[PDB]
DNA sequence: TCAATATCCACCTGCAGATTCTACCAAAAGTGTATTTGGAAACTGCTCCATCAAAAGGCATGTTCAGCTGAATTCAGCTGAACATGCCTTTTGATGGAGCAGTTTCCAAATACACTTTTGGTAGAATCTGCAGGTGGATATTGAT
DNA sequence: ATCAATATCCACCTGCAGATTCTACCAAAAGTGTATTTGGAAACTGCTCCATCAAAAGGCATGTTCAGCTGAATTCAGCTGAACATGCCTTTTGATGGAGCAGTTTCCAAATACACTTTTGGTAGAATCTGCAGGTGGATATTGA
């Protein structure tokens, strides 16, 4: 009987998804989120499917290179785990909030 | 000859703080501001018209550009004043 | 629906970022950042939408919304 | 003979705004309310920076606004700060700000 | 006959000249400007396809997909600087794990 | 009724890699890219002329813009390619 | 004999220079540098005095919010001293 | 060789305006090099604008345009 | 320090979905002629830049000395990873209808031109006048104990 | 939480360099009237886009266990801050000569506007191929011991 040492599988998943290109959030919840947010700015709005597509590509990209930066802050504090104060600094030093 | 926003800026100063003045270096900073905000607003209204295959920049483009380029509350006030001025101006 | 952005989906995103270990507090944090981002992009896109007197948000509206935030996107027009 | 600016109730020059728009390569034709609307907005934002700078100039017990005051006025205003976030005011300095950690016990 | 033929180019000198004239860039457009700009667009386009085609064949495919474009841009010191603020849809990221996170 | 850079890109593809093809999603990206760089070079050359009280965008504005907008080695080559093309065009 | 505890004077200098607006690098050394850098790019070149003026306001303005960012990275690693790996991280997340 | 003209104590003042309380000895050579790179990019663009205008003198406006190009808009030299 | 499970990497295959490759018709692109016009050439009053002399005080440099910082070591609780069952929410595919874009047509109102007057905004002069330095009394700061 | 020795703050002073006025032209708005566009109201036609519905099915939520990582904690060699004294160089300033600006004309070369005449590039079909994705054969990765 044999089982992955913590950290091993995560490294195998890093290699797995840096290698791949598909959208990583489930499409329907995401779509639901877009429409909700939109309905607050204005009701009765409609979306080309490619508009939600475009919103998702952009969103997953922005979240991915934020984790790249968050990770760098986590390393800088001689840790291996990302933590909320890591994403807060990362965001802080890119002017974005 | 070198035109500038100096006199117009000065008048607005006397409107908000009548007994207050302004150094020339500070005046150039304000001058810079107006050119900067102008080019921001104009250019974005340029791009708006261009996307809508329209060849005219109208005040409706200026307003929408202000709604994009200005942070929430700043824009609300600006938009009221922008509106208030063309409707006053059409009646004259 | 923000809760529909699930824990393991966020984990995959982070793995694409080379993140190896993740605090449990990252997920509600991440949700909050995604929400702010969408709120700013969609608001600018809709503002482009209503300007054209339309009721339908096109891909180009979003593409323009992203260029405004300094996030040029390729593959839906420009 | 009335100024285009007076009909609008404005202090900024609508005719100049209109000229800079036309000679500025922004679009082929320029609407009649466009420079009126723009000048009003330019004038509003100028009012807003000058009011808050004037306040900072009196807090400094000066009666003439200098660039330091404009800097203190922008950076201390949440929204003006966002608007001019990529902008350097020469001879303006920075806001007084020490990170709590660096303070004594 | 085509202006594009007279210039030694594959991009359309004529379209460029129109897009410049109708683009609200200036009242007048010089005659060599659209040739020059078309040539630059061709050059940059040539260089990306050169590197994308290569990146597809290193992967033993013979059709360029967005991944190949992404890998080509991000692996190029200078192209990457040029398109540093650009997201390529369906491109993924470069394979890159921080050394500190490896075992040993 | 709806123009694009797709055919010209394909032609250029066939020069560098005659046996290689390109998916449609990849072509929309190449397209996006071509429009992007155009507006960049066009916009900067627009600004150049306006800063100089000039009303013609010439090949010299284009070249100066490329020198601003492109990274070093990349710019060197494009300036070479752009010149090489305009000088050829004069001899015809 | 009476003397400042390390850091006390340091805190007093931060307060002092956040209060002022004067250029903090010496003008003539700076000028000498600009022209040196400029001459490698192109020879026989001249500068308006404000051209060098603008170059310096800009330069300092940039270095100052770079130290601000460098300082934040330093706090983030629970130190108080800024160090090269602080300026390196800061620059990396600023596009640079 | 003028880069040594940015002195250690001058850099400190800048750090003090940046809110720095304590400073490593490796920061100064590090700070100088960063400064030299910044100027090299600004000056080159500024010079490109200068030579385009067929001038032999770098104006203040060249620098302001060069800076606006790097996303660093600057106020007080417009007029 | 080596061996057994598993896993991924290698190479191979026949086709549906995508990509190529073809076959007409507007709408751009190209031409021909007739004008404009922007901006290069050649010259020129004048800034504005470059040096220079050099005294003179302000800042930098280098050494000493002390306290406190960051780097290094150890260690326990507890967080977050790995895994499996099970159920649900998503995905997927076809369908239907209604609300929109998008296509053209066609005039009113809006904008651009082209000239003729009417001022306002600018550029130097000619005036005022806040603020820079300098100084004397208070109040804060800081280490010492 | 009391103290003496310092540093800093706040206001006043006066002479001036820079800010505000004040004048006297001149481009540039404003004014009128004529010549064009344009964007928009209508009417019309498809296209998408919203909304169902109903399967499998793949992926999320939950629950269990434990490795190892993060946070708490102790000590120290030397790193850096603070102070001093010594000395170098930056700053200041007033004057000059000329280089290199702008400013003014002058005038073709180059670019725009129309009006006709080809050619191309875009679209909808007609005719093609590359991977995908199984199957399962030599290596790679992993952890147990
Ligand atoms: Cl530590
Ligand atoms: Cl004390
Ligand atoms: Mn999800
Ligand atoms: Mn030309
Ligand atoms: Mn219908
Ligand atoms: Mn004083
Ligand atoms: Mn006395
Ligand atoms: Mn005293
Ligand atoms: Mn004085
Ligand atoms: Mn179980």
């Amino acid at each position: 009987p044999h089982r992955y040492k913590p950290g091993t599988l995560a490294l195998r998943e890093i290699r797995k998804y840096q290698k791949s290109t598909q959208l990583l959030l489930r499409k329907l919840p995401f779509q639901r989120l877009v429409r909700e947010i939109a309905q607050a700015i204005s009701p009765d709005l409609r979306f080309q499917s490619a508009a939600i597509g475009a919103l998702q590509e952009a969103s997953e990209a922005y979240l991915v290179q934020l984790f790249e930066d968050t990770n760098l802050c986590a390393i800088h504090a001689r840790r291996v785990t990302i933590m909320p104060r890591d994403m807060q600094l990362a965001r802080r030093l890119r002017r974005e909030g | 000859r070198k035109e500038s926003y100096s006199i117009y800026v000065y008048k607005v100063l006397k409107q908000v703080h009548p007994d207050t003045g302004i150094s020339s270096k500070a005046m150039g900073i304000m001058n810079s501001f107006v050119n900067d905000i102008f080019e921001r607003i104009a250019g974005e209204a340029s791009r708006l018209a261009h996307y809508n295959k329209r060849s005219t920049i109208t005040s409706r483009e200026i307003q929408t550009a202000v709604r994009l380029l200005l942070p929430g509350e700043l824009a609300k006030h600006a938009v009221s004043e922008g509106t208030k001025a063309v409707t006053k101006y059409t009646s004259a | 629906n923000i809760q529909g952005i699930t824990k393991p989906a966020i984990r995959r995103l982070a793995r694409r970022g080379g993140v190896k270990r993740i605090s449990g507090l990252i997920y509600e944090e991440t949700r909050g950042v995604l929400k702010v981002f969408l709120e700013n992009v969609i608001r600018d896109a809709v503002t482009y939408t209503e300007h054209a007197k339309r009721k339908t948000v096109t891909a180009m509206d979003v593409v323009y919304a992203l260029k405004r935030q300094g996030r040029t996107l390729y593959g839906f027009g420009g | 003979a009335k100024t285009r600016s007076s009909r609008a109730g404005l202090q900024f020059p609508v005719g100049r705004v209109h000229r800079l728009l036309r000679k500025g390569n922004y679009s082929e034709r320029v609407g009649a309310g466009a420079p009126v609307y723009l000048a009003a907005v330019l004038e509003y934002l100028t009012a807003e920076i000058l009011e808050l700078a004037g306040n900072a100039a009196r807090d400094n017990k000066k009666t003439r606004i200098i660039p330091r005051h404009l800097q203190l006025a922008i950076r201390n205003d949440e929204e003006l700060n966002k608007l001019l976030g990529r902008v350097t005011i020469a001879q303006g300095g920075v806001l007084p700000n020490i990170q709590a950690v660096l303070l004594p016990k």
